[PDB]
């Protein structure tokens, strides 16, 4: 094709049907917004983490990215343009070129076919119950009334994989090597151990608040 | 109140990564002096001298000669 | 289909089995068959009973794949 540029992350991916605005206000990443328009218009983001001067550091690249196409251009001054954004699948630039700057030459997709879907109806039965239960537990609805009635009707795996992990709220180490993996089920079972770790975490400090309230009334 | 809070909650914390388990060195005393032996005027004798040294506080000068007594008789 | 690389396409079904009664000295490699042997038990129902069994035995074991992940096909 042509010369695909590189647009670094905050600490915040971006997944399929997110719809949020990117914080482009970097002096070096507009110059790649600018390529990317002129590179069959789309915006190749790969996960780094948090905004920093216009140096990049290449370990905070690692091999896995995600798409995004530029759907909504409005010219807004404030840094921040809302772009609707709809990735078809997860994949990356994969080979890499030296620089100085940072631009490399990757190619064709990268991904896994849906295989065994009675183990996807068991783990999505038990990813169904795993999220209904923790909503239970916090704050984090995180989401705007026109969903009242639609919460529970699809059943894919890629778009829950990219809700479950995604509304929850990890550390950002945890939330980006998840990515790197490209089999079925090894990245569902690892959210699996995860938020069998969280539970874990409520069954232990609501554990040691009943000793500590013995505590308090025993002293 | 954040002092005392959080310092009952470390204390409250530190119980749930090993348990004490191993017996402390006058009860593992008590347990070798059942095992082994005894002669049974001994047995009580080495009984009334470990009841003694289990009321002390460590670093005594006297502690030191009821240590050093009963485990040379074990 | 052969190809000529030193790789044999080749698909083949078994229908009966034979015995061994002379060896030749490669090259070449030769062999010689013999007559055909086989017996048909009676009492096919509890044949089938044991077939069952060893199905059902079969059907547990293909949702038991859990370290070797082979489908449900």
């Amino acid at each position: 094709r042509l010369e695909l540029p590189v647009i670094p992350l905050r600490n915040t991916v971006i997944l399929p049907h997110t719809t949020t605005p990117v914080d482009v206000g970097r002096a070096k990443s507009k110059r790649a917004v600018e390529e990317a328009m002129g590179a069959d218009r789309l915006i190749f983001l790969v996960a780094q983490r948090d905004p920093e001067v216009d140096d990049p550091a290449p370990d905070d690249l690692y091999t896995w990215g995600v798409q995004a196409v530029v759907k909504q251009a409005m010219r807004l001054p404030d840094g921040t343009l809302q772009v609707m954004v709809e990735a078809r699948a997860r994949a990356q630039v994969t080979d890499y070129i030296p620089g100085p700057y940072l631009r490399a030459r990757g190619e064709v997709f990268s991904e896994i076919f849906p295989i065994d879907e009675a183990v996807v109806r068991v783990l999505v039965e038990e990813l169904k119950e795993a999220f209904e239960k923790y909503v239970a537990n916090h704050k984090s609805l995180r989401l705007d009334r026109y969903q009242l009635e639609a919460v529970k009707g699809t059943s894919d795996p890629a778009m829950l994989a990219d809700t479950i992990a995604y509304h929850a709220t990890w550390t950002v180490a945890e939330k980006q090597e998840i990515l790197e993996l490209t089999d079925l089920e090894a990245r569902l079972k690892k959210v699996l151990g995860l938020l069998s770790r969280d539970l874990e975490r409520f069954e232990l400090d609501k554990r040691v608040a009943q000793r500590v309230k013995e505590q308090m009334d025993t002293n | 109140q954040r002092e005392y809070y959080l310092r009952e909650q470390m204390k409250a914390i530190q119980k749930e990564l090993g348990g004490e388990d191993g017996l402390s060195d006058l009860e593992a005393l008590r347990k070798k002096i059942e095992e082994v032996g005894m002669p049974e005027a001994v047995k009580t004798k080495a009984l009334k001298e470990l009841d003694r040294l289990e009321r002390m506080q460590q670093g005594s000068p006297e502690a030191t000669v009821a240590r050093t007594y009963l485990d040379w008789l074990t």
